[PDB]
């Protein structure tokens, strides 16, 4: 899992939460994101946004992401220091198995 | 008319991405990209925050992902600070953005990746009882974030 | 919001030691007290409420 | 009712002086062991611990 397979699927998941946002509300105001003088707050409905990026799906492959800011759907990989110092692959976890 | 442009810092080398970004940004769908890839050679906090703030600024994005190759423990919270405040999405992907936070803020829409603390057990439970290992003992420091741990165990 | 950026450049820039943070005037706020210790995190600088 | 409140909390004036005197005494302390490694200077160039 690579640098560019990772940044591909980023811009993707912020990209599907805001299609059904453009779908339902359509109505982003594009609030001053400017920490020089931070006048703009948070009197549209951002918070609301919150729901929509936790089941973020995309290429069939489930994206979710949990409530403190994870995955929760990870590909742990095991690996082992041999003899000498080097690290090599040695078993792979996924779904509760291995 | 939302844009995600990209940060990375580090001595990694990546110009090609925006273009294969560009072809494989699911033109079927709205987004109107404006990828920008910045790159620069230090890890100071203040001074990428003034990058980032000034990044929005001149330009329309909302939206920035941070990637980076180093161990220092400290950039991930800057993140949540700009977006606690700034209501602009964050997400990590590699280096100091996806490692284990203790906390976000209250109002803070940033996320990242990587396992999660919890998980960690779980994982390393199932790989102690296919080679029989039932007899264990655990030394841990007090780096933030380890109670629920033995919590966890027990639970 | 700028005090983050506004505090190591105009504080700890003259070689100082330790830094020493004072109430916001406002009854109860997060605003000033949060930003005064970000800063100082990433070089462990100590900060005094 | 059986209200509470704390004394002295208001009176920074006092507060600053206590808070001035008591670092000074950990500076006196600190200046007798080596490697004394003088703090990060400058918002910009340094980026380490």
């Amino acid at each position: 899992y690579g640098l560019p397979a990772r940044v591909r699927d980023g811009i993707a998941i912020i990209t599907t939460a805001a299609s059904d946002m453009l779908s339902e509300h359509s109505f982003i105001p594009e609030p001053k994101s400017s920490c020089y003088n931070t006048h703009e707050k948070r009197i549209y409905q951002s918070n609301m946004l919150n729901r929509y990026l936790i089941n973020v799906t995309f290429e069939g492959r489930n994206l979710s992401f949990s409530e403190d800011g994870y995955q929760m759907h990870p590909k742990l990989v095991i690996i082992l220091l041999n003899k000498e110092r080097k690290w090599e692959r040695v078993g792979k976890w996924k779904d509760k198995s291995l | 008319s939302i844009g995600i442009a990209v940060i990375l810092v580090g001595t990694s080398d990546e110009v090609a991405i925006k273009d294969a970004h560009e072809k494989d940004d699911f033109h079927h769908l709205s987004v109107v990209p404006r990828v920008e890839l910045v790159a620069m050679n230090e890890t100071d906090p203040k001074s990428i925050i003034t990058r980032i703030c000034d990044l929005m600024s001149d330009r329309k994005i909302q939206g920035v992902v941070f990637a980076d190759d180093t161990d220092q423990e400290a950039i991930a919270q800057i993140l949540d600070f700009i977006s606690a405040q700034t209501l602009t999405p964050i997400l990590g992907i590699h280096g100091g953005s996806s490692m284990i936070m203790a906390d976000k803020d209250e109002s803070s829409m940033f996320f990242q990746f990587g396992p999660s603390i919890e998980q960690q057990a779980s994982v390393m439970l199932n790989i102690m009882e296919e080679y029989d290992w039932y007899i264990f003992s655990i030394v841990t420091t007090y780096f933030p974030g380890y109670q629920d741990f033995v919590n966890k165990i027990r639970s | 919001i700028q005090m983050a950026l506004s505090v190591c450049e105009d504080l700890i820039s003259s070689q100082v030691y330790a830094i020493l943070v004072s109430h916001p005037p406002t009854p109860n706020d997060h605003f000033t007290p949060t930003p005064v210790s970000y800063t100082a995190g990433f070089y462990r600088i100590p900060v005094l409420g | 009712i059986l209200g509470l409140q704390l004394i002295n909390g208001k009176n920074e004036s006092a507060h600053i002086s206590d808070a001035v005197g008591v670092v000074a005494q950990a500076v006196h302390e600190l200046l007798e062991k080596e490697n004394i490694t003088d703090p990060p200077r400058g918002c910009v160039g340094n980026t380490n611990i």
